[PDB]
């Protein structure tokens, strides 16, 4: 091996180690910047701006083991560690060099939370947690409990009570609320937030608009969204259901002052509670819908993007060790008072993987377009549907629907490496370079991807 | 007693519960079943105290779900009112196509996803005691401590 | 008056549910 520089550095290496306290990395800006977690110690290499790497040592508040995962925004700036009891979010250190200051340190102990916090009662654990995509700041997190309660926390704000959303019911058997969500998922407009229940073998609902205290919106997306808008209150007529009518007004109305508020300069803008309070949209309905699906039960649910234009493709994983690649065609409404909206919750089966082994859990890496990374058993495989997806992509811009005459839509579905313990991974671009970084728990490899 | 809204009705029934009333307007019946026609039906065993209770607010019947008590206002201790223990029976519950929303009520592919224990585990979660589940007619019946 | 990107954006939409109605028959 030309063994020249890759995996050696700074800000890798460590031994000390323990057989336990595990190790988390990430990237963030196209695998420019790099966050890494041991031994209760986050390290942090901008390679750019910084020449050595920084550190600060954490153990102080938290003392990670194995029921605890982090993530971290998008953006990089924030962290995200919990188990099924409690929350810890701290902001990274960019910029700082020295992080010793005993004060400063807390600094970056933003947002604490733990489900024993709650009055008295049965109190329902964490199943998972997320960023809100496009909540400015990164100010808020979305709860998942086991009551398939999904509450939203402003990680920036105490006079902010949180918002809880899909509420539990006085009632008994079926009734509007969605039951047993076994996972989350943002769109890439990040303004629908898309749940997989079991109730019934496996159904897609949605939350739209899924808000956060402070949205962050840039220009385009802003009038994205605002024309979508228009054209939902341009086709409305006579045969439109009142309820439907109803909403689609109500949207446009929101929208058409989300304009109003709007912040030209930072790219933010208030959303009162009203907007935010909302009732679940689904089931969504799939098709065309595989007969022996029926059987078995949905595993998880990834929102892979094939452009840049919002351009989405939904994933859902199965028993069967089956995945399956749907996508939203038609406009959703925005929805907020209405049990069971359903008006234009569809999306179309596009095609179909079987992998037979055990499919833990999905993942995807923003940066790199049309893949997915399928955690079998002990692989990991990059499904690539970017074979069709980016024709599917420009037959959307072009209104031309020719190109995909007879085209065969099969994801090139490769395989990466080889792990036991659930994997974590990360982009990063060394000397124009698709670097993957797999992290099992000892195991700490690095690859490379096609193109 | 009061039961107007379209539909509900009891057994004994209002004519049958004009005669056993007591002579004072103290109706205590035992093995008392109230429920919509073709929605559902909830079956208090033993003995109930319905001394003049406003039906129209406490029972509710709607597909797939029932309440009892509009939410815990006037809700009477665990044994009082109507707060007992009973054995729901929700008709007209079937799972629905993914292809067509349409209602699977074939016995066979009710059978092959086993609508059963995903309504069970739904009884489960919902702290009730799951019974059983009647393709036919999509009868699911389950008990609940209380209300 | 007259529309400029909001119509293309009706377009795009439209394309989109277009491109429903393939999947839809291309498979069953």
């Amino acid at each position: 091996s030309q063994s020249s520089r890759l995996s050696a550095l700074p800000i890798f290496q460590a031994s000390l180690s323990a057989s336990q306290s595990p190790r988390y990395i990430f990237s963030s800006q196209n695998g420019t910047r790099i966050v890494f977690i041991q031994d209760n110690i986050i390290r942090w290499y901008n390679v750019l701006t910084d020449s050595l790497y920084h550190s600060l040592n954490f153990s102080r508040h938290l003392v990670l083991d194995d029921t605890f995962h982090v993530i971290s925004s998008t953006s990089g700036d924030l962290l995200c560690l919990f188990n099924d009891n409690e929350i810890f979010v701290m902001e990274v250190p960019w910029g700082y060099s020295n992080v010793e200051d005993v004060s400063i340190q807390d600094a970056f102990q933003i947002f604490h939370y733990s489900i024993d916090e709650e009055e008295v009662g049965p109190k329902s654990s964490i199943k998972k947690v997320l960023f809100h995509p496009k909540s400015y700041r990164d100010s808020c997190i979305v709860v998942l409990k086991e009551d398939d309660t999904i509450t939203m926390f402003d990680i920036l704000n105490s006079q902010e009570k949180p918002i809880v959303l899909n509420k539990p019911n006085n009632s008994f058997g079926l009734d509007a609320r969605v039951n047993d969500i076994t996972d989350l998922e943002f769109s890439k407009d990040g303004l629908t937030l898309y749940c997989l229940n079991t109730t019934e073998g496996g159904d897609i609902f949605a939350f739209y608009p899924f808000l956060p205290s402070v949205l962050l919106l840039n220009e385009k997306d802003l009038n994205l969204i605002l024309n979508k808008s228009l054209v939902m209150y341009e086709s409305l007529d006579s045969t439109t259901d009142v309820i439907v009518k109803r909403n689609v007004i109500k949207q446009l109305q929101f929208v058409s002052k989300l304009h109003e508020n709007w912040n030209s300069r930072f790219g933010k803008v208030d959303i009162q509670k009203e907007y935010r309070l909302a009732k679940v949209q689904g089931p969504f309905t799939i098709n065309p819908f595989p007969g022996e699906l029926y059987d078995y039960t949905a595993t998880n649910i990834a929102t892979i993007l094939i452009d840049n234009g919002q351009n989405e493709i939904v994933c859902v994983s199965f028993d069967d060790g089956s995945l399956i690649l749907l996508f939203k065609d038609l406009e959703m409404s925005m929805s907020w008072d209405v049990d069971n909206y359903v008006y234009n919750n569809s999306l179309v089966l596009i095609e179909r993987v079987k992998l037979q082994r055990e499919i833990k859990s999905l993942i995807t890496l923003p940066e790199q377009l049309g893949k997915l990374y399928v955690i079998s058993d002990n692989i990991i495989q990059q499904v690539n549907f970017m074979s069709w997806a980016s024709t599917l992509s420009k037959s959307i811009n072009e209104s031309d629907l020719n190109p995909l005459a007879g085209l065969k839509f099969e994801s090139k579905l490769e395989d990466i490496a080889t792990i036991e313990r659930i994997p974590n991974l990360a982009y990063i671009n060394w000397n124009d370079q698709s670097n993957l970084a797999l992290m099992s728990n000892k195991t700490l490899t690095f690859q490379n991807i096609s193109s | 007693i009061v039961l107007t809204k379209v539909g509900y009705y009891t057994i004994p029934s209002m004519d049958d519960l004009a005669k056993i009333t007591n002579e004072k307007g103290e109706c205590i019946v035992s093995d008392f079943t109230i429920g919509r026609k073709g929605y559902g039906s909830i079956y208090f065993e033993g003995d109930v105290n319905l001394t003049n209770l406003n039906l129209d607010d406490i029972v509710h019947i709607r597909r797939k779900e029932v309440i009892v008590y509009v939410d815990d206002n006037q809700k009477p201790p665990v044994g009082e009112g109507l707060n007992r223990k009973a054995e729901v029976t929700l008709d007209g519950v079937w799972p629905t196509d993914k292809t067509s929303r349409c209602l699977i009520k074939s016995p066979d592919r009710l059978a092959d996803i086993n609508y059963e224990g995903r309504l069970e585990a739904v009884s489960r979660k919902q702290g009730a005691q799951f019974k059983e589940y009647r393709p036919e007619t999509g009868s699911w019946v389950f008990k609940v401590s209380h209300f | 008056m007259k529309g400029f990107k909001v119509v293309e954006v009706g377009l795009a939409m439209n394309t989109k549910k277009q491109i429903g109605d393939f999947f839809k028959n291309l498979n069953m």
